[PDB]
């Protein structure tokens, strides 16, 4: 259908294959294939456990990858269990992905900044850090070794600071692997993204099985001003 | 660097010095704990100006000690360092960690991470010092240091210096 | 030539329309890079000589290069009466910015001055040149005699008519911002249909702009 | 897009597709699980019955011509229907 | 982190809220109090502050 | 590359605040962030592969012409014409002498550009600016 | 066969935690499953994103 | 939006919306986000 929809599906697939485990890929591909899905639909298609989907749904909700809808309907047997519908909010998902990748690269830049300073001095008996600014006043009159205030122990040099090139190589290895994400968001930001919801995702659904316990038709109610 | 400032000190004069000439005792006690005293608020207070008239207020008897708390307001020359200020100096001591350079009242430490790599430490020579392919740093030798940072306690101020910036070092 | 082209490319990147004199352009050019007016005034001749002496068989990728030489010879030789307009937008409806640089003739007399000084007597004649005295002011030359003849007719051969309102007495106009108004479309359409019903052989219809023509034809066809 | 859509026929899920390029055009309902495939020939269609937006359950009825055949279709979206 | 139903999350946050509240004030109307192993109520902050033998 | 800084690898879409900074000596594309990273501690060698010439942080600037070789040309022009400030009035109206002087200074600018005979031309420039 | 197709990034396999036993197979319509190193996966899972309105 | 009636249940707060009633438990993080959305003059008028 929409090439932009195929692009954002590729976004979701690549980010879940890169930064998430295989079961997360399975549930995300299930939601991407069948647009609206309930918990029994996932348990039928994937043969997944409730305790197995627990951490998966929790992590995908915390990362704003899967939107949950708390609508209950009225079946003919009237056993209206509170079924939850798992769908995707495409602008919310791409905003969450963009924010997460920007925060990862900013935190790595800050780690590179905090690695850019000189090594410092460690006290291994007390396991205490010492920067170059605060170790000035702990020297002896012998002018030989850094003596701790508590342990009175010969301080040792930190191995930090010399890992500046290692963190730079980590940045290089992150940045070229995330290059498809940047190239795809270049096309996304130059395009218009429609705000989808449960009703919009109902227009492009694929049936998961023959008999679904949860009805996909929206039931309006009077007095709801959420 | 050097400033001229207006300071106030709370001096706890003991009742044992409550003589008719108590102003002289108060002045001597003021200059005992001001000259050379280090304060993180105002830097190293070195000398006191305007000796002919020093504004001495009415001293407060403490509610449980009986001693008189005077608020003496004076004018003095101070040496407060700032990070980003370049100062000259002379090296007073050296070690493989780096060298202590004396600027005014302050022993600024230039650490082994803050000189260019040409300078190397040696302890076989007397005195144990730093030498490079173009210059040497020994005791009582002129040098110029940039203050990268200073830490100020209630009664001690220590600064960290560097010579990695160009047009620094020995003059 | 290469650094002149790169200076022009640097002058392209702008967010607002810059209108400036050739002298200001040359002064800013000289301050930003060491290019004088004198080599610019011979740049086109030097480029022609260099292309001739190299005997290059294909010159199509040099063709736009000629434009630069033209620019290098125009804005350098003249300093009064011309302008330079740098626009970040060539057309307003484009999403992507497409900057353009227009070296512009403002004095219409500078091109026609060698004609009036070289030749001793010219006979300017147009069918519909009016007013007569506008042209000796707009073009710097003097006229020994000006007269516009009144054609003599036994009967009124041509019938000039002015239509200010439509059939329903609604005012009509061809201003560019009101080209989307339905009412003037109704008036022009009914007028053109009635005249086409009565015109014997053939019409010529003149519109003020081609974009206005496209809009009015699209609304007539819809 | 308009020619294909998820549907419920005889309380059985499936996909409605329009085989329009073939002559005559057909309405092919395909089972999601692969149980049964049924094609409706459009040359023997008599009446169509639709539901409005005010109806809660939205439902389509196809009545054929000669006992007339009745086909009874549930779509889950208003715009697709 | 390891995933739970919303009943379990609501129950855990209610238990945490109850623990914080009884740490701050054991005497809450309409609410059970925290009890010790010996069977006495937990002497909370409010009980240690209000009354005759409080701090004040 | 054209868009991304090859040292810190950051792209323009991710980091829109990067700026075009360049070394006047060896002319390598770099951003202001990397300049604040590596040369803030002190002078160092150029982080590109195959380049190790010494360069200073305060010497850094932005490329106006956006092309490397044209920046090379204009900066050699600035480096040469500061002391090569002769005009037609200095030659007392002699057009041919000024034209040959312009030809010679263009030739030495070209030689410092391509570096084919940089040594004697640099020595000539130093001896001229000493006067 | 499923094991060698899994490392080819052709199919997705659902395996038990007690032992690597293939039970259910889906089509891997996306890219490679090991495009991102494990330290960067930890870096991604450590970071957290703000709520809806702050973005 | 219509303001639901908020009442206390033990150590939690619940809210019932106006039926044109839907009663639901108000989460604490929602109240924290609402309080963060409160401008300075709003609680200055409230005395905070
Ligand atoms: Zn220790
Ligand atoms: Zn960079
Ligand atoms: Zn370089």
């Amino acid at each position: 259908d929409r090439p932009i929809d195929d692009i954002v599906k590729n976004l979701l697939k690549f980010v879940v294959r890169g930064f998430y485990g295989g079961s997360f890929v399975l549930v995300l591909d299930a939601i991407l294939f069948h647009s609206v899905l309930a918990e029994d639909d996932l348990k039928q298609l994937l043969s997944i456990n409730k305790t197995e989907l627990g951490p998966l749904i929790a992590r995908l909700r915390s990362d704003r990858l899967i939107s949950i809808h708390k609508q209950r309907e009225y079946p003919p047997n009237s056993k209206s269990v509170e079924r939850v519908y798992y769908y995707v909010k495409y602008p919310h998902a791409i905003d969450a992905i963009k924010w997460k990748v920007h925060q990862v690269v900013q935190r790595l830049k800050d780690d590179l900044d905090k690695n850019s300073e000189p090594n410092g001095y460690m006290c291994p008996i007390c396991l205490t850090k010492y920067t170059q600014l605060e170790a000035v006043q702990l020297l002896n009159f012998d002018r030989t070794e850094f003596l701790c205030s508590l342990c009175d122990e010969p301080l040792v040099e930190d191995d930090s600071g010399k890992k500046n090139k290692e963190k730079q190589d980590k940045l290089n290895r992150l940045m070229d692997q995330i290059q498809p994400i940047i190239d795809s968001l270049k096309k996304i930001d130059d395009s218009r993204i429609e705000e989808n919801t449960f009703e919009i995702a109902l227009a492009r659904l694929i049936p998961p099985q023959n008999q679904s316990h949860a009805a996909y038709t929206y039931n309006p109610k009077k007095g709801s001003t959420m | 660097m050097f400033f001229i400032k207006d300071l106030s000190l709370n001096i706890t004069l003991h009742p044992s010095f409550f003589g008719p000439r108590m102003k002289q005792y108060l002045k001597t006690k003021l200059l005992e704990e001001v000259e050379g005293s280090c304060t993180g608020k105002f830097g190293y207070i070195l000398c006191v100006l305007d000796y002919d008239n020093i504004d001495i207020q009415r001293g407060r008897i403490l509610p449980t000690d009986g001693s008189a708390e005077f608020n003496v307001k004076y004018r003095a020359v101070v040496f407060k360092p700032f990070k980003g200020e370049v100062v000259d100096g002379t090296v007073v001591s050296c070690s493989q960690h780096g060298f202590e350079v004396q600027v005014g009242p302050m022993k600024v430490f230039v650490t082994k991470h803050l000189m260019p790599q040409d300078l190397t430490f040696n302890a076989g020579s007397n005195p144990p010092s730093y030498q490079s392919s173009e210059d040497v740093i020994t005791i009582k030798s002129r040098i110029r240091v940039k203050i990268e940072g200073c830490i100020s306690q209630v009664s001690s101020i220590h600064a960290i210096g560097s010579i990695k910036e160009d047009y620094l070092g020995a003059i | 030539l290469k650094r002149l082209i790169e200076y022009l490319k640097t002058r392209m990147k702008v967010l607002h329309v810059i209108s400036e004199t050739p002298k200001s352009f040359l002064q800013h050019l000289k301050q930003l890079t060491f290019i004088e007016r004198k080599p610019l005034r011979f740049c086109s001749e030097r480029l022609s000589l260099l292309v001739r002496t190299l005997e290059v068989t294909e010159v199509e990728d040099f063709t736009a290069l000629k434009d630069i030489a033209t620019f290098a010879t125009l804005i350098s030789t003249y300093e009064e009466g011309f302008l330079l307009i740098i626009e970040p937008y060539e057309i307003e409806n484009a999403a992507v910015p497409n900057p353009i640089m227009r070296f512009t003739c403002l004095d219409a007399s500078i091109a026609i001055k060698p004609v009036f000084e070289r030749f001793s007597s010219v006979i300017i004649t147009s069918g519909t040149i009016s007013p007569l005295d506008m042209y000796p002011r707009m073009l710097n030359f003097k006229t020994v005699l000006q007269k516009s003849y009144a054609m003599t007719l036994a009967k009124k051969s041509f019938l000039p008519m002015i239509i200010t309102k439509g059939s329903d007495q609604v005012a009509i106009s061809s201003r560019f911002e009101i080209r989307n108004d339905p009412s003037i479309v109704r008036n022009y359409g009914s007028m053109l249909v009635e005249f086409a019903k009565i015109t014997p052989d053939g019409m010529v219809v003149f519109f003020p702009s081609y974009l206005y023509m496209e809009s009015i034809v699209s609304m007539w066809q819809t | 897009m308009s020619h294909s859509g998820a549907a419920i026929f005889e309380k059985v899920s499936g996909i409605i597709a329009i085989n329009e390029d073939v002559s005559p055009a057909e309405l092919t309902w395909r089972s999601t699980d692969g149980d049964k495939v049924h094609t409706v020939v459009l040359s023997t269609i008599d009446k169509l019955q639709a539901t409005p937006a005010s109806s809660e359950k939205m439902m389509l009825r196809l009545i054929g011509k000669v006992k007339p055949q009745r086909h009874m279709f549930s779509f889950n979206n208003r715009t697709v229907m | 982190h390891n995933g739970a139903p919303h009943h379990a999350i609501e129950e855990a946050e209610s238990l945490l809220q109850f623990h914080v509240a009884t740490y701050m004030d054991n005497d809450i109307a309409g609410q059970p109090q925290a009890l010790q192993k010996s069977g006495r109520p937990v002497k909370s902050i409010r009980a240690r502050l209000k009354g005759k033998e409080g701090r004040i | 590359n054209k868009d991304m800084c090859p040292i810190c690898k950051t792209d323009r879409y991710l980091s829109p605040d990067v700026k075009f900074l360049v070394n006047p000596e060896c002319y390598h594309r770099i951003c202001e962030s990397c300049v604040d990273r590596i040369f803030s501690l002190g002078p160092a060698q150029c982080p590109y592969k195959g380049c190790d010439k010494i360069l200073r942080k305060n010497k850094f600037k932005t490329q106006i012409f956006d092309d490397v070789e044209v920046e090379k040309e204009v900066d050699i022009r600035k480096r040469v014409f500061n002391v090569f400030n002769k005009t037609i009035d200095d030659f007392n109206g002699d057009l041919v002498e000024y034209n040959k002087y312009l030809e010679e200074v263009e030739d030495i600018i070209y030689k410092l550009d391509h570096g084919i005979d940089v040594a004697k031309t640099e020595e000539k420039l130093r001896t001229y600016e000493e006067l | 066969t499923i094991n060698q197709l899994e490392e080819d990034s052709k199919i997705l396999v659902l395996r038990t935690k007690k032992d690597k036993t293939p039970r259910y197979v889906w089509y891997n319509s996306g890219g490679n499953l090991k495009c991102i190193d494990e330290e960067f996966v930890k870096m991604w899972e450590n970071v957290q994103l703000p709520q809806f309105a702050e973005l | 939006n219509t303001q639901p009636t908020i009442r206390k249940d033990g150590l939690k707060l619940v809210g019932s919306w106006k039926k044109d009633p839907e009663l639901r438990v108000l989460s604490t993080e929602e109240i924290l986000n609402i309080f963060k959305h409160i401008s300075v003059k709003d609680f200055t008028s409230l005395g905070f």
